């Protein structure tokens, strides 16, 4: 339903052969500041007239080597020709270079072959229905059929509007501009209206064989000046409106492709959530390709495809279609601004809450700090179910690691009834589908302390039941304890705890108030403790984010 | 009116007469909806000939749309087979051909497949109603997916001239685009039989179009729409079909009437000096019945210091078929600037280069001077012969008339000059800017004159001047005056 499908590059700068699936709007990130850079570049060689009549040069060959052959071929799909307009704007030009047969696909490439002698290879573009017979493109001059199919526009981080205006200006009554017109030269009768003009003609003509001198925009008019004032950072998010403004009525008979690299340079976070909610939510962008280091300018993301370009010196690619799903629309912005950040990490543990949060932070702070320095992240997701956050994670090639506890909710309208939440979200990870509710018989004497324990005791002989099932949770990195975090954190310090609280059930008293018991407890943490924690099996989640 | 007919958006038809009326409301049409659409979309225009196609170009400017003007040969071939000709029919097939028109007749559909698949060339059908590029055409897009979405998502609208001689084949191709791929369709034509017809041309199916096509929205075009109202009132009321269309204005300015008491020259420098209602500089011509009316007007103008030349009607011009070509065959022969290839604009088609040739090598013997009259008629001969019609008697001697003397060279002359004379069947064709006539020349009372009186009427655009010469003529302009009860008509110094 896309009309781009894939990009395939080879041999180009550090792209030996990668392949990246693609659609209408696609943000690109990772550690390989490289990799990004010659990945738009490389669009705007397939694409981008000023920057392909240039050529390549030994540099851009990969690993310096003129023997193999550039080659960027992007992959259209042509399917959703009966409704999409766009899709006819391509048809239109592209003539007689399809074939029925193959009708719904369409190849665009780049094939670039090396001269010695001419220390030059020239960039030859070629389309066509085969992969296999593709024919070069048909141009006259310095322009082709591709130029009038395709206007790439590539936004410059760093973009003075003054100058933009200028080319602008000119595309963008009578009667009135007629007054204005004579007014303009009523300005130069009355600025001659004298002492200089007639002494620096009797010094000209003494040196050389009128000079009046007059003033500059009065000569060509009053359009040709007109430049913009409102009533640096301010003025950067007004060049965006000029562009969208300008490409739909300058570019509306061919399709315009935005190139944005690193536009949170010099803007506020308060700007970037706009311009992310100007490229999502909006259709003003259709097709654009995004270059990023910031978390806040995917908290509006939605309906897009996500790029992660690998640490490795390979430069290997990992895409994902980021596409929330209308169950989820209810909590979609508070869904994105926490996975936004993640999407930037190495490894991800998903934690429930946040005191789950404040102790792991502790925790980590004594026995790893610099765990987020080296791609660490914890990612709490409360209500929700894990598979969303585990799908974008595990196709962008991030490790994922879940530690949550096993849990038993009480169906609405019927008592006696408990849901395996726990167990559930645990199977969905693992495409199992959802486990049949049980029904635990509790006296109704039966209250409060004491009848949270008789649920544990089902927790601990549904989680015995299931030993196999949680045998493949840990090669998932799938972390469930057998009751909760509290009762796994007393199993690693269970001196510590009954200490530090002095009472004689520190579980239930920290559950009493668990945000602020957990602080409580933090507090007289001891350097140990924190170690014992980390090294116990009960947590080898925390060895497995830090990554030893 | 014509603000009407630009506005719809939908299939549109109309019924054009009278000549020009069709070219401007065309182009006006066609760059207004360009002004309006601003997607991607283009026209396509399509003329029988050449030059039609190219008059068009001028006109509407820069074509930065993509928007297609050129030949209905033209426009199937560039865009239809040539293109999609191998996804249709396989890679046997070239997109290399060459079609020539006057070669390689066939007698069945299956034939010329073989002639364009073996013989790498695209010849015409053997039966002047059937056209093989149009079957070809319609057969590309029915087996070619590729050929029917290109056409889809290039063109929104194609206009059509001169639909009246299109063919059945021709005719089934444009059905085609409108039924099946939905493309609006504006069509201008002539419902009238006329006398210019395209080889293969069968009126009835835009006749049939006029009276059982729902989806054509219908309009109709007024003969003297170029004139002004006042000069199509004065016009308009010796005839009685057309007495109905005109309504009365309060003021009339652009018909003159002057009873002729002074000379002739005199009368000319009384209306250019003494009222100054027509200029000296603007193109002036007067109108007589017969040559003998003309050249003592021109006679007794030179002496007065007046300059005038004087166009005689050639006997080719005469309401037969072959009489618009005919007369560009003159043009080529008579005048060196006039170039072959403006001559091969006239013919029907985009003939192509070797084609041409070869039409240039049958011409070439009439450049030669003195070769007697007999030599000319073969010439003629074998020139419509390579076209595929024949020649009436007398047009045939009407043609070899003009190429023995240098009398008719001025009528044919590619030059133009401000200041003339023509007889009312000198241009019965194209139109004068002011126009001065005597009435001493028309019949009034009997009707004999009134349809060579209403021509010379029509060919006035800005200022008409008429000569109260026959008391006749000014009994008929009163009593109808009173039958309509219109108190001012005509304009008195």
């Amino acid at each position: 339903s896309s009309k781009f499908s894939n990009i395939t590059i080879k041999n180009f700068r550090n792209f030996e052969k990668v392949n990246i699936n693609l659609d209408n709007k696609n943000v690109i990130f990772g550690m390989n500041d490289i990799g990004k850079t010659n990945f738009l570049y490389a669009l705007r060689f397939l694409l981008d007239k000023e920057i392909r009549k240039f050529g390549f040069n030994k540099s851009d060959y990969h690993k310096h080597d003129t023997s193999k052959k550039i080659e960027i071929i992007l992959t259209l799909d042509l399917s959703n020709y009966e409704k999409d307009e766009d899709t006819k704007k391509l048809i239109s030009v592209v003539k007689g270079a399809r074939t029925s047969a193959n009708a719904d696909v369409f190849y665009i490439a780049l094939e670039s072959k090396y001269d010695d002698k001419e220390l030059y290879g020239n960039i030859i573009l070629k389309w066509g229905s085969e992969l296999d017979n593709l024919i070069d493109i048909p141009g006259r001059g310095n322009i082709n059929a591709l130029d009038n199919v395709f206007k790439v526009i590539y936004i410059n981080p760093l973009v003075d509007l003054d100058k933009l205006f200028a080319q602008n200006k000119k595309y963008i009554d009578e009667g009135i501009l007629n007054n204005i017109k004579s007014l303009t030269d009523q300005v130069n009768q009355q600025i001659g209206e004298k002492g200089f003009q007639q002494e620096i003609t009797s010094e000209y003509r003494s040196l050389k064989k009128s000079i009046e001198l007059k003033s500059e925009m009065a000569i060509k008019g009053f359009f040709s000046d007109i430049i913009p004032y409102i009533k640096d950072g301010r003025r950067k998010m007004l060049s965006y409106s000029i562009y969208n403004y300008l490409a739909k009525k300058k570019y509306e008979d061919k399709i315009v492709i935005y190139l944005i690299e690193e536009p949170e340079i010099s803007l506020h976070r308060s700007m970037q959530i706009a311009l992310s909610k100007q490229l999502f939510e909006q259709s003003t962008y259709k097709y654009f390709f995004l270059s990023t280091h910031s978390p806040e300018l995917l908290y509006e993301m939605d309906n897009t495809r996500l790029i992660r370009v690998h640490s490795t010196e390979k430069v290997v690619c990992s895409s994902h279609m980021y596409n929330v799903e209308e169950a989820y629309g209810s909590v979609k912005k508070k869904l994105n601004k926490a996975l936004s950040s993640a999407l930037f990490a190495e490894r991800v543990l998903l934690i429930e809450g946040p005191s789950e949060k404040i102790l792991f932070e502790k925790v980590l702070d004594e026995v790893e700090p610099e765990y987020e320095l080296n791609g660490g992240f914890l990612l709490e997701v409360g209500g929700t179910y894990f598979n969303h956050y585990v799908c974008t994670l595990n196709d962008l090639g991030i490790t994922h690691i879940i530690k949550t506890d096993n849990d038993l909710k009480s169906k609405k309208g019927k008592k006696g009834v408990y849901e395996l939440l726990g167990l559930n979200r645990c199977l969905n990870l693992l495409g199992r589908e959802n486990l049949d509710e049980i029904t635990i018989d509790i006296p109704e004497d039966i209250k409060g302390k004491k009848k949270k324990e008789r649920l544990n005791e089902r927790k601990k002989e549904i989680f015995k039941q299931y030993k196999n099932e949680v045998g493949e949770f840990l090669g998932e990195r799938i972390y469930l304890s057998e009751i909760d975090l509290e009762n796994d954190l007393y199993s690693a310090i269970g001196e510590s705890m009954k200490r530090i609280f002095e009472n004689e059930d520190p579980v239930h008293y920290l559950q009493k108030s668990k945000l602020f018991n957990m602080v409580e407890l933090v507090n007289n943490l001891s350097t140990k403790d924190c170690f014992d924690v980390f090294e116990h099996e009960k947590f080898a989640c925390l060895k497995e984010l830090v990554g030893s | 009116s014509r603000e009407q007919i630009i506005k719809d958006g939908g299939n549109i038809l109309v019924t054009a007469g009278a000549g020009s009326g069709k070219t401007t409301i065309l182009v006006s049409k066609i760059e207004a909806d360009l002004k309006e659409n601003k997607t991607h979309y283009s026209i396509a225009a399509v003329t029988f000939t050449n030059k039609a196609a190219k008059e068009i170009e001028g006109r509407l400017g820069y074509s930065s749309r993509g928007n297609f003007i050129g030949t209905n040969d033209g426009f199937v071939e560039s865009e239809i087979i040539r293109p999609f000709i191998k996804d249709a029919f396989g890679n046997d097939y070239p997109d290399n051909f060459t079609a020539e028109y006057f070669d390689n007749q066939f007698a069945s559909y299956d034939k010329g497949l073989q002639v364009l698949k073996y013989q790498n060339i695209l010849g015409t059908y053997s039966n002047p109603k059937k056209n093989f590029k149009f079957q070809l055409a319609l057969d590309i897009l029915k087996k070619s997916l590729v050929a029917r979405q290109y056409i889809f998502s290039k063109y929104f609208k194609i206009f059509i001239d001169e639909y009246q001689d299109s063919d059945k084949d021709m005719h089934n191709l444009f059905m085609y685009l409108k039924d099946q791929l939905k493309i609006k369709l504006f069509i201008v034509g002539d419902p009238k039989q006329s006398i210019y017809i395209w080889r293969g041309a069968e009126p009835e199916n835009f006749n049939g179009l006029i009276e059982n096509s729902t989806d054509f929205n219908k309009y109709h075009l007024t003969s003297n729409f170029r004139c002004c109202q006042d000069i199509q009132n004065y016009s308009n009321l010796f005839n009685e079909e057309t007495r109905s269309l005109i309504k009365e204005k309060n003021e009339v300015q652009n018909v003159i009437s002057i009873a002729d008491d002074m000379p002739i020259s005199d009368i000319l420098l009384k209306l250019t000096e003494e009222k100054q209602v027509l200029n000296i500089e603007a193109e002036l011509v007067i109108l007589v019945r017969r040559r003998n009316q003309a050249i003592e007007i021109m006679k007794e103008l030179n002496e007065e210091g007046f300059n005038f030349i004087f166009i005689p009607q050639t006997p080719l011009d005469r309401a037969t078929p072959n009489a618009t070509l005919l007369k560009e065959v003159i043009k080529y022969v008579k005048n060196d600037r006039y170039s072959i290839y403006d001559l091969a604009a006239e013919i029907v088609g985009n003939l192509s280069s070797r084609e041409i040739k070869e039409i240039q090598k049958i011409i070439n013997e009439l450049l030669v001077p003195n070769i007697n009259q007999v030599l000319i008629n073969q010439v003629l001969i074998n020139l419509f012969a390579k076209l595929e019609i024949t020649l009436d008697t007398r047009e045939i001697t009407a043609f070899t008339e003009v190429m023995m003397t240098n009398e008719f060279d001025i009528a044919f002359d590619t030059n133009e000059y401000l200041h003339k004379i023509f007889t009312v069947h000198s241009a019965k064709g194209l139109e004068f800017n002011q126009v001065i006539i005597t009435a001493s020349d028309y019949n009034v009372h009997y009707n004999r004159d009134t349809n060579e009186h209403y021509v010379a009427t029509t060919r006035a655009k800005d200022k008409l001047i008429v000569i109260m010469d026959n008391k006749k003529y000014s009994d008929y302009i009163e009593t109808l005056m009173k039958e309509l009860k219109i108190k001012n008509i005509i304009k008195s110094i």
